[PDB]
């Protein structure tokens, strides 16, 4: 508000208002609205008396501009812009000279043409309202009352104005402009500041019943009311209370730094129990592909026809048999569902019009497999109270499982190169700046070392499967739709290729929220005998569906071909999480580039040609029974991508906490390795926080073993 | 007729009549912020789904006369108005053609960046551990001769001439920038709102705090993703009328006027005009001065 | 071999490759009443030795541990001492003279000149009219409606302080009528005003006082160098460098310097709003009583806050196959046989505090709300470390925030470091700050961490920002191209996005844009519904580098030109024909910079949209309203009617409009006037 | 494929004392050489310069390699059962899968030749 009243008014009026407040005893920084009101009143008073003069004879003139002619009276007296005592003396002098009557209250100006005093009032509210009290306060003491408004209104005694149209119009225009500017700046809160006639209130905010009573119960003890607390706080000096309280405090409250030495850490304690089992949405290293070299003709197309063409390339189907039962469900339903899928795919090739989507018949097999069997109904508690078994939904601690070797082999496979491409990124503008060249070098090397990677296959597989699931759930909210698992890649010699991994049968996907589960049955081809690691396949029913003729230089071998069938469930947040799996490439590139930048900041040079193009350099990226194994930069990039993909793929709340705590442990270890004399305050508590989230997850339990190996090798 | 009918329909009720008969024009920005909220749960997926189907876009009825109902290959472009992106491509392909002579004047701010980057010189890139200083840099360098308020008045005199307001309608002298901008944008058809936004970007200065290690000329702040990074610095050199208010509306002085009918009123006579975005005021050409 | 990525740290220091220890890029795909009960129990158990009093208004038990027994063990304790807090605040004032007066003076202007609409700008807020989490604007509109239904309308002036005056005056009303007609007595209205929902949102009646308190605390923190909260980006790394430079200027290099990479997780539960009230009372000394009052309301309401237990529990049967949901509102008398033995203990130990479906929570705070004020409280301790206060050979300084804290202690020897750390910890315990001696470690200065900023020998790595989504924003195909590049450029400028990472993010964004809008380049063979038109356009254009990506043109965007709109980037290469066709103002289809072209198309409380209709009508009458906020003393209806009359008269006299139109419009104006007069 | 398992087993033997692992590695190398020789023989094919030069000899080799492979898979299965290390478990599982594939392949080739 101060900026407005200082920028909108000339320095003379600002100084006069400052003197007026000094005489009245107020602070302009605090009472901004009073300052603005005083400045407006003074400015209007000055505009009232300007260019107006008394002619030598009984006449008045409005000659403007410089008038050195003299001999003309000013026609008015300035009384507002003067001290109280000086203003009173001037008023008395002019009254005696003209024999007028001294007003009961101080006047504002004195008209010379007509020998009467005049009082100007600039109101921010209704003009007639303001005039009412202005006249009530000023009784008799005949004095003209002229009132302006911030809206262009106006009112004068007996409607007898004492100015020409052009000057009152100028005053009204100035007030209108000031009001418009205050409105534009949001400073038009002085509308209510005029709570009394010719007065500017502070801004009243009060605490009364139900807030004074609530304010007398929300303050430290030994204090009766908020006013007493305010009085105590107002009078308070640092007498040394902290020192006395620390003196009185018990010495048992301390932060003793226990040194963190090379021999203090201990390996993390992993759970012991039945081995952990696979939990991914789709098979990762056991997935088998039925591939067709799509004759170019790129453009997506209809996935169902691609799946049918992939199916038609395989001869070797046999009578399905259950080689590994699920041990928790009706096993014959699984192979019956597989047989139904085969039968429906065959029927599709005998219809008048080829569907673009297939809605499966709701058979009892698929009504049980997809959990369509009536789930517990939503009764009211007041009617089901007497059931004798009513506990809470969870009512159980998680089962403890021990790390198995299958997850490590899965990760080892996720870091390997494939024969296909799995990613084709678009072009960008040609590099023109040296930093652009450096960035392009980094990105091109990373992409070259990563495009033909298994983790990229997993990324594309998840993206495609989750996209199909989301589309089917949105457009088939009541049908048991069949959703092929399809991906597309580019062989070494071009030749785009479409791969079929299996099928998904979706359930009744009436998903209102983002956390509602849609159930489905996933049936994926594989060549892996389930009887080698049965514990891994604890959630699957594995059938033996066919025989696949693989090629060897010597001849054609005949391996068995199994189908891994399991009932799973996913919500829309999980579908979106899967669809957004291409960000794993971004995360891995961010990590590699962050390492390059960190090492470039040291040595004050671009450390990009020493990561790539330096075949001599290697990073420790594995462990063998002899010791720590090294690898090239490409293998490091692939390993980081695989780690990111698995994090996005085995996401769990036990991984987020484990990473956070193991990060602190790793930072302590690094501080030890840097000879920085690290120290902890409660290392046992940190270890407990790390281990409280090692329960059953395979990925987290493997990360814990990785950390144990790192601890073993680093502090050596 | 349409907007007045809608106003009458809105005041037919009582709650929406009280919202209109009480809230002054000043308290409109406050009322305009009472939206509902959370109308975009997943905009990317919705956009993809809408593009999957045909006729995702909406257009004016005039489409039916300009773009043929069917493509050269037989693909339908529009239908009963709903339109397909094939129609957008068709318009960009062989639609009506006009003269793009006003674009380099309305979007001059964007075409100055292109000419500064095109002729810029690139030096070597130095990798070090420099420290960034939090300076107060100018994102948009405003006109030297115009402040923020003077630039807003230039905009409201060039884009919305009939809603200027009292300050812009009683000021004695009109800036030359306004005259040249009016002359340049005389036959512009881009859009009033877009013209105003681009003029604000060109004229109004904008300042903010950035951690910049180097120049702050506001020609080095546009290229900052490019010049400086986490541990490197890229050396770069960019290329290169008077009225007086008398009071409220008076019925004795005839009907109200716009701010474009004041140019023919008279010299020294009274008339009531609609200024700003609201109240009608009685004014007169300044007889004096 | 067996691939073990962690072994990568055997060669690359931890800080350099610490980006590999953050698993996710974005919110994970996973996420209660049990947790809320646990939080309440922990809050009341960390301060169990305080006084117990029954509120005379809310009729709830309340725990007052302030000035309670001094702790005698290294366990979280909420027994903050009032004298110690006031002394710390006074010493903070002494170290920075004029800080509180200047901050209060700055805040008075914001208090006086803040509009009610500012209260709509945030996240979902508990709505007491519907007892549900609703958007901020919807909650404010509902609160205004239910306030007007009763004789409470002063918010009809566009001032947040007036809305808060209405809020305070509403608590004196002996009844509150909610029409949708429910009737809430005084106590049930109070219990809902002072209610916090569920990581916890306050009602619409606590959220303006909180805003004023946060403004004051932000003003104070701006002047405190230790406070690293208000800043963000590459100027926090400046703070991390400046603190180390100040502390590591050892003359004679005979002063050991040790950095505590501090952590204080779950330190809000020991924040008692009475301490915040004392802080505000001291901060606002010698200030107008109205300012003191308005700033002394948020702590007052937080001292009597109530916590909703949430949705509730849910049982299940196997002999009947039935699921039953049980709201927490009735979770006060239900027989305990139904509950597990852990939830059983929780309910048993929380029952004394439950009233009217909510649990009384006097001690402790919740996430958010008082972040800046707590930063000020921590900076008080960090400022008490100067040698003029710790009158000993040791001293300390550091950085504070609402999430993490980092300390640096300089002392002549190891015993001095230990003494300084003990004094810091004990002072923190005195003022109610409970350092977590479980996630905090100490090591020689030169390497540490603060709010995911890792400082190592002068190099700071920032990992506090999630990598943003790099897909289409789904407005249209002209706004998305500008928004993606603007997002990438802003991440490069602020969130330390790498050059190569930025380029590959741009590549992925272009891929997503092309696959969403089906605008694959014109020389490809991707067969799509939009392929024929784009491939025909690609064959008639002689300069194929001027075509927009939306028209199957090349991608000319790189790091150096992310700040240039595409239309202006390609303008010099566009064909004169295609320029005219694309940028044709008479086309049927119509923070980010975007030229308007044919690609800027548009795709397919009794009245929630009543406020959004009058504004649109005004925009129709006065287009400038869409650009500049309107100004005027007349009502909306008067301005609209005048616009209609002066726009119809001129059209009639100009020939554009007929005469019957004139008569009908000027009569509709008359009826609109008559409706107004009612 | 043999290269991976052979390298893993070399790591095993160098990281501990396991002579039975040495014998298994020797038999794996012998089987790899036998498969290479059998592919070479297949290269000796329909072209009748004297096709089936060593019918009897291929017969003794096939028989004794059948017994050798049966022993190899049985011992690998036993080792996988006993072993509790992760590296050893993975290496033995891969070896077992490869052994089954190769044994069935040699059976099929014997069927074809006869």
């Amino acid at each position: 508000m101060e900026d407005f009243v200082r920028q909108c008014f000339n320095p003379m009026i600002v100084e006069l208002a400052e003197k007026a407040m000094k005489e009245y005893g107020e602070d302009l920084k605090i009472e901004t609205n009073k300052f603005a009101a005083i400045c407006t009143h003074l400015e209007v008073c000055f505009m009232y008396s300007d260019f107006h003069f008394i002619n030598e004879r009984g006449e008045s003139i409005i000659v403007e501009s410089g008038d050195p002619n003299a001999l003309l009276k000013h026609r008015f007296e300035i009384i507002e812009g003067r001290d109280r005592t000086m203003a009173w003396t001037v008023v008395n002098s002019i009254c005696n000279t003209t024999g007028a009557e001294k007003p009961k209250f101080l006047p504002d100006l004195y008209d010379y043409k007509e020998n009467r005093f005049i009082e100007i009032g600039v109101t921010r509210r209704e003009v007639h309202i303001y005039y009412l009290e202005k006249a009530n306060k000023i009784k008799s003491e005949k004095t003209h009352i002229h009132i302006f408004s911030f809206t262009g209104e106006e009112m004068a005694t007996k409607a007898d104005y004492t100015l020409d149209e052009e000057s009152r119009a100028r005053i009204k225009t100035r007030l209108f402009t000031i009001r418009q500017e205050m409105a534009s700046r949001g400073l038009w809160d002085s509308f209510r500041q005029s709570e009394r006639g010719e007065e500017t209130i502070e801004e009243r905010f009060e605490i009364t019943g139900t807030m004074r009573r609530l304010a007398d119960q929300s303050l430290p003890p030994n204090f009766s009311s908020l006013e007493n607390f305010r009085a105590y706080v107002d009078g308070f000096e640092p007498n040394g209370y902290i020192e006395g309280k620390l003196s009185q405090m018990s010495k048992e409250v301390n932060a003793r730094i226990e040194p963190f030495l090379k021999t203090t850490p201990r390996p993390l304690r992993l759970p012991d129990g039945p081995p952990c089992s696979q939990r991914s949405k789709f098979l990762l290293m056991d997935a088998l592909k039925l591939s067709i070299e799509d004759p170019s003709h790129e453009g997506e197309g209809i996935p169902l026809y691609d799946a049918i063409k992939c199916m038609r390339t395989f001869f070797g189907w046999k009578e399905p048999n259950v080689v590994k039962p699920h041990e928790k469900g009706i096993n014959p339903n699984y192979l019956l569902a597989w047989k139904q899928v085969l039968a429906e795919l065959q029927d599709i090739e005998n219809e008048e019009k080829i569907p673009k989507t297939k809605n499966m018949k709701k058979t009892s097999q698929l009504k049980w497999a997809l959990g369509e069997n009536m789930a517990p109904e939503k009764v009211d508690f007041d009617d089901c109270k007497d059931v004798s078994d009513l506990k809470q939904y969870d009512s159980d601690e998680p089962e403890l499982r021990s790390l198995a070797s299958w997850i490590q082999s899965e990760f080892n496979k996720a870091c390997e190169l494939t024969d296909s491409s799995w990613i084709e990124l678009d072009e960008i503008g040609e590099d023109v700046a040296p930093i652009e060249h450096i960035a392009s070098m980094r990105r091109n090397y990373f992409t070259a070392e990563v495009s033909h990677c298994r983790a990229t296959e997993y990324i594309m597989k998840g993206v495609y499967i989750n996209t199909a699931l989301l589309n089917a759930s949105c457009a088939a909210m009541d049908d048991f739709q069949l959703i092929p698992m399809i991906s597309k890649c580019r062989t070494k010699e071009g030749r785009r290729k479409t791969n079929l991994y299996g099928f998904i049968i979706k359930g009744r996907s009436h998903l209102r929220n983002d956390t509602d589960v849609v159930n489905f049955v996933s049936m994926e081809f594989s060549l892996t005998d389930p009887r080698l690691e049965p514990h891994k396949w604890e959630k699957y029913c594995v059938l033996e569906i066919g025989d696949m003729l693989l090629r060897s230089a010597i001849g054609q071998v005949s391996r068995p071909m199994f189908l891994y069938v399991r009932t799973n469930g996913t919500s829309k947040i999980k579908m979106k999480w899967g669809m957004e799996m291409r960000r794993c490439l971004l995360q891995s590139l961010q990590q590699i580039e962050s390492m390059i930048e960190a090492e470039s900041s040291v040595k004050e040079k671009d450390m990009t040609k020493e990561f790539f193009e330096n075949k001599s350099e290697t990073w420790p990226i594995g462990e063998s029974p002899k010791g720590v194994e090294e690898g090239s930069i490409g293998k490091v990039c692939r390993t980081l991508l695989a780690k990111s993909v698995f994090n996005s793929l085995y996401a769990s709340p036990q991984l987020e906490g484990f990473s956070a705590e193991s990060r602190k442990l790793l930072l302590i270890v690094q501080a030890l390795r840097d000879n920085l004399e690290p120290g902890t305050f409660d290392l046992g508590g940190l270890y407990e926080a790390i281990e409280e989230c090692l329960i059953n997850d395979p990925w987290v339990l493997l990360n814990a073993s990785w950390f144990n190996s790192f601890l073993t090798h680093a502090l050596r | 007729m349409e907007r007045i009918k809608e106003l009458r329909d809105l005041m037919s009720q009582s709650r929406t009549r009280e919202i209109l008969t009480k809230t002054t024009v000043d308290h409109m920005a406050i009322i305009k912020k009472y939206t509902s909220g959370r109308q975009e749960k997943n905009p990317a997926l919705r956009m993809k789904w809408m593009m999957a189907m045909k006729y995702p876009i909406t257009a004016d009825k005039r489409i039916m006369e300009m773009i043929p109902e069917r493509n050269e290959q037989g693909q339908t472009l529009w239908s009963k108005v709903m339109v397909s992106p094939l129609a957008v491509t068709w318009w960009n392909r062989n639609g009506p053609t006009t003269s793009a002579v006003h674009y380099p004047k309305i979007y001059k701010t964007y075409f100055e960046k292109v000419e500064r980057l095109k002729h810029g010189t690139f030096g070597p890139v130095h990798f070090r551990n420099q420290v960034k200083i939090r300076r107060r840099v100018d994102i948009n360098p405003g006109h030297a001769d115009l402040s923020a308020k003077e630039a807003q008045d230039v905009i409201m005199e060039v884009v919305f001439p009939n809603e200027v307001g009292a300050r812009i309608l009683t000021s004695e002298s009109q800036l030359t920038i306004t005259k040249e901008k009016k002359e340049e944008l005389q036959d512009c058809k881009i859009s009033p709102l877009m013209v105003a936004y681009m003029l604000e970007r060109e004229l109004v200065r904008k300042t903010r705090f950035l951690p910049v290690a180097g120049g702050t000329s506001s020609v080095y702040i546009e290229v900052l993703h490019l010049t400086q990074g986490t541990c490197w610095e890229q050396m770069y050199t960019p290329g290169g009328r008077g009225f007086l208010i008398l009071g409220k509306e008076d019925r004795r002085y005839g009907p109200a006027l716009s701010i474009n009918e004041l140019s023919n009123l008279a010299k020294g006579e009274k008339a009531n005009v609609l200024i700003g975005q609201g109240d009608v005021v009685l004014v007169m050409k300044r007889k004096r001065d | 071999m067996d691939v073990n990525p962690t072994l990568l740290f055997l060669k690359v220091p931890a800080q350099n490759a610490i980006s590999t220890t953050f698993p996710y890029t974005g919110d994970p795909p996973y996420s209660g009443t049990g947790y809320t009960m646990d939080t309440v129990n922990r809050t009341h158990q960390y301060s169990e030795k305080g006084r117990w009093t029954t509120n005379t208004e809310t009729g709830a038990p309340q725990l007052n541990p302030i000035d309670g027994p001094l702790p005698e063990d290294n366990e979280p304790s909420g027994y903050a001492q009032t004298d110690c807090v006031l002394e710390a605040m006074a010493f903070l004032e002494e170290s920075h003279p004029g800080i509180f007066e200047n901050s209060c003076l700055e805040t008075m202007e914001v208090v006086q000149q803040t509009r009610v609409d500012k209260l709509t700008q945030g996240r979902q807020t508990y709505d007491w009219t519907l007892n549900r989490n609703q958007p901020a604007a919807t909650a404010l509109a509902n609160t205004i409606e239910v306030f007007r239904s009763n004789g409470l309308t002063a918010n009809e002036s566009g001032r947040l302080i007036d809305f808060l005056k209405d809020v305070m005056e509403s608590m004196d009303k002996e009844e509150m009528e909610i029409t949708t007609k429910q009737r809430l007595n005084k106590r049930s209205y109070l219990i809902r005003a002072l209610t916090l929902n569920t990581i916890a949102t306050p009602g619409m009646q606590i959220r303006g006082f909180v805003y004023f308190v946060e403004t004051l605390a932000r003003s104070i923190c701006e002047k405190l160098e230790q406070s690293g909260l208000p800043v963000g980006g590459n100027e926090k790394k400046a703070k991390l460098a400046n603190v180390v430079r100040k502390m590591m200027t050892n003359s004679q290099d005979t002063e050991l310097s040790f950095t505590i990479t501090g952590d204080n997780t779950k330190w809000n539960e020991n924040q008692n709003p009475r301490m915040f009230l004392a802080m505000i009372t001291y901060i606002t000394r010698n200030q107008p009583e109205w300012f003191r009052n308005v700033l002394s309301i948020a702590p007052i309401m937080f001292s009597n806050k109530m916590a909703r237990l949430g949705k509730g529990y849910m049982f299940e049967s196997k002999s009947m196959k039935l699921r039953t949901q049980i709201p927490a509102e009735m979770l006060a008398s239900i027989d305990l046989k139904y509950f597990n033995d852990s939830t059983r203990k929780k309910i048993e130990k929380i029952r004394p505090l439950l009233i009217d479906g909510t649990a009384s929570l006097s001690p402790g705070m919740m996430m958010g709300m008082f972040n800046m004020l707590s930063t000020v409280l921590g900076v008080s301790i960090l400022n008490l470390g100067q040698k003029r206060y710790t009158k000993t050979t040791y001293w300390w300084d550091g950085l504070q925030s609402s999430d993490d804290f980092a300390l640096i202690v300089n002392a002549p020897n190891h015993e001095g470091i230990q003494a300084g750390v003990d004094r810091f910890y004990r002072t923190c315990k005195l003022l109610g700050i409970n350092m977590s001696k479980k996630k905090s470690y100490i090591n020689r200065t030169g390497t540490f961490e603060f709010t995911s900023f890792f400082y190592r020998y002068g190099f700071v790595a920032n990992f506090s920002m999630e990598l943003p989504s790099f897909g289409v924003s789904g407005i249209n195909e002209s706004a998305d191209m500008s928004i993606g590049v603007t997002v990438i450029k802003n991440n490069m400028i602020n969130n330390d996005l790498g050059p190569a990472t930025a380029q590959m993010a741009l590549q992925l964004f272009i891929k997503d844009y092309r696959y969403t809008y089906r605008c694959h380049r014109g020389d490809t063979q991707i067969q799509t519904r939009r392929s024929f038109e784009i491939k025909k356009l690609w064959e008639q254009t002689r300069s194929k580098a001027g075509l927009l990506v939306s028209d199957g043109g090349p991608n000319l965007y790189n790091i150096r030109n992310l700040h240039i709109p595409e239309v202006c980037l390609k303008w010099e290469l566009m064909d004169e024909d295609y320029q005219g066709r694309l940028c044709n103002p008479l086309n049927p289809f119509v923070e980010y910079d975007a030229v308007a072209t044919t690609h800027s198309w548009i795709p397919k409380l009794e009245d929630e949209q009543m406020y959004q209709k009058c504004c649109n009508l005004f925009e129709k009458f006065f287009p400038s309203s869409s650009y500049r906020r309107p100004v005027g003393i007349s009502s909306m209806v008067e301005a609209m009617v005048s616009r209609a009359r002066i726009d119809a008269r001129i059209d009639f006299e100009s020939g554009r409009i007929k005469k019957e139109e004139f008569a009908e419009i000027m009569k509709i104006c008359s009826t609109i006037e008559e409706l107004r007069r009612q | 494929s043999f290269q991976d398992i052979l390298m893993r087993m070399s790591k095993m033997q160098l990281g501990s004392s396991s002579e039975d692992l040495n014998g298994i590695i020797t038999q794996f190398e012998s089987l790899k050489l036998y498969r290479d020789s059998l592919g070479e023989a297949v290269m000796r094919m329909g072209d009748l310069h004297s096709l089936q030069n060593r019918n009897g000899k291929w017969r003794e080799q096939l028989g004794q390699k059948f017994e050798e492979i049966r022993w190899l898979i049985e011992e690998v299965r036993h080792r996988l059962k006993i072993t509790e290390n992760s590296f050893e478990q993975i290496t033995f599982m891969q070896a077992l899968q490869l052994l089954l594939e190769v044994e069935q392949e040699i059976r099929t080739f014997s069927f074809q030749l006869i």
